[PDB]
């Protein structure tokens, strides 16, 4: 019944940096608020309650602050253990928690390579083609795929997934796939994956012909 | 949120 | 020390039912309300349901009111959550957690709230209609036309995961294996890619090893420019 709405959904930033959460929600909730710290593949784990009040063994770093349908989580000195994504949680009227910010890591603007590959001819048997367009080792991880087959865009037929970031250059890689039957593959020609990304003084266009 | 232990 | 270790999950039929097991150690079991989380991706965390320490009383979120049911087994320091009619929509990580004061100990007065804490590792709960089923692994080719990407599609299998390495693990440096995605047929897709400089297309032979455990599946596939 109480949405929790947190901004901004990813934050980057460097080891030392001060760095703020904001957290609203949708009516008054008091001071009963709290906030949770969670690592990938591990349970969100216990930092803040009454929105100010410090959990035992929690790091002197970390502060709550605010009241009513604003809230603040901050970090006074970023550590690499605090890369990882908060989470804050009303308890007033049942329990209610904000989508999560994830803090990473900041580097600098970073362009993708960008690289199409064809379906096989051993795929096609299946029924389906399968055209990959990769994104390697850029930064920030927002960025614009758009696929087009001999000029038309296509929309619904496509999933990306992305890397978590690179241990040693901070950088993201990212994969979107396109999928089309084998009769609509052989029907078309041209298959063109255009990437945006502000790495890229214009976007990065890689395509190839079918059979060439 | 009542107190769902034993002591409060 | 404290300890909540959920158990239980796995693959599901939807309309079919499920059990999940919390067992607790490093404290007194009968003495704290206990309660359920679930967590996806896209969606994120929501509240499942609450029982009081001696299960005296209970209550749940509306979404699984009349088809879940939360219970404890003090004797057994088990909590449990009975899911039956089971849909799409409630696959997730389950998680248990210990009911917890959210005001300072001390502090006796109507100005208090309850939330959780202490929560274990999780178990996930799939509902899906998808038996299981060994992926097709597919070349992504390096390109005719410096540095040159390839890498070996791994699709349609159920469930997760697959492991994948390069050269029987020799070759790491430059390898991206990206999560799988869930397509809309109900099976998985992954992509595995490599970058390596363009001169070593004639000089080095890449194989991806693929092995999907679920379903005893071991493949090798080698990736080389098309013909």
């Amino acid at each position: 019944d109480i949405q929790m709405t947190q901004s901004p959904s990813t934050l980057s930033a460097s080891v030392g940096d001060r760095v703020t959460i904001t957290c609203r929600a949708s009516q008054s909730i008091n001071g009963w608020l709290a906030w949770y710290q969670q690592k990938p593949g591990k349970a969100p784990k216990f930092l803040i309650y009454k929105a100010s009040i410090l959990e035992s063994g929690i790091p002197s770093r970390f502060s709550g602050s605010g009241s009513g349908t604003e809230f603040t989580l901050t970090i006074s000195s970023l550590q690499p253990d605090d890369f990882a994504t908060y989470y804050c949680q009303q308890y007033s009227s049942y329990w209610t928690f904000g989508q999560g910010t994830k803090v990473e890591i900041k580097r600098t603007v970073a362009a993708p390579s960008v690289f199409i590959f064809p379906p096989s001819d051993e795929q096609l048997k299946s029924g389906t083609a399968s055209v990959v367009c990769l994104l390697n080792n850029f930064y920030p991880r927002e960025a614009k795929v758009q696929w087009k087959v001999d000029n038309a865009l296509q929309s619904g037929n496509s999933q990306e997934s992305v890397t978590e970031q690179d241990s040693k250059d901070s950088t993201y890689s990212l994969s979107s796939t396109l999928t089309l039957s084998k009769a609509d593959y052989e029907k078309h020609k041209v298959y063109a994956c255009e990437v945006t990304h502000q790495g890229l003084s214009s976007p990065v266009t890689k395509s190839f012909n079918r059979g060439e | 949120n009542a107190n769902p232990n034993v002591d409060p | 020390q404290v300890q909540l270790v959920e158990s239980g999950g796995g693959v599901v039929q939807p309309g079919r039912s499920l059990r999940l097991s919390c067992e607790a150690s490093g404290f007194t079991f009968s003495n704290f309300g206990m309660h359920w989380v679930r967590q996806t991706p896209v969606k994120g965390l929501e509240w499942v349901a609450i029982i009081w320490f001696d299960g005296s009383y209970k209550y749940y979120t509306d979404s699984v009111k009349g088809r879940f049911t939360i219970s404890r087994d003090n004797s057994k320091n088990t909590l449990y959550l009975q899911m039956n009619s089971l849909r799409a929509e409630d696959t997730a990580v389950y998680y248990c957690a210990r009911a917890r004061k959210g005001q300072r100990s001390d502090y006796y007065g109507s100005e208090t709230s309850y939330t959780f804490d202490n929560w274990g590792q999780g178990t996930l709960v799939t509902v899906s209609s998808a038996s299981t089923k060994g992926p097709s692994v597919f070349p992504l080719a390096p390109s005719s036309k410096g540095t040159a990407a390839l890498g070996c599609l791994v699709k349609d299998y159920f469930p997760e995961p697959v492991t994948v390495s390069w050269n029987s693990g020799a070759l790491t440096s430059g390898v991206h294996t990206f999560p799988a995605v869930l397509q809309s047929s109900g099976l998985y897709s992954l992509s595995s890619v490599v970058t390596v400089p363009s001169s070593s297309l004639g000089t080095q032979t890449y194989i991806c090893n693929v092995n999907h455990k679920p379903s005893n599946t071991k493949v090798d596939k080698k990736v080389e420019p098309k013909s």
